[PDB]
Formats: C-alpha cells, sequence, structure tokens
C-alpha cells in the first residue's frame, strides 16, 4: 500500500495491525 | 535480523505478517 521504508513505528505500525493484536518481536537477537 | 530491508530500505507488507507470532 506504499512500498517504502518499513522501521520503527512504521515497520511498527504495519507489524502491530499486520500481526493481529498478537504481540510481535523484530530483530534484536538476544 | 528479521526486519531487513524494512528497517533499512524498501519492503513488503506480508513480510510483516511473518515477524508476528
Amino acid at each position: 500500500f506504499v512500498n517504502q521504508h518499513l522501521c520503527x513505528s512504521d515497520l511498527v505500525e504495519a507489524l502491530y495491525l499486520v500481526c493481529g493484536e498478537r504481540g510481535f518481536f523484530y530483530t534484536k537477537p538476544t | 535480523g528479521i526486519v531487513e530491508q524494512c528497517c533499512t530500505s524498501i519492503c513488503s507488507l506480508y513480510q510483516l505478517e511473518n515477524y508476528c507470532n
């Protein structure tokens, strides 16, 4: 719907509305 | 990392769903 940068509250925005209110976890490998 | 092309450059929404769990 945009095909742009997906980072912070942006990549988060999606993740939140994308995931499905089931929490998530980006990179931060331990 | 998982949020590669996303947090760095362009990305895809379906990719965001993958992170979910």
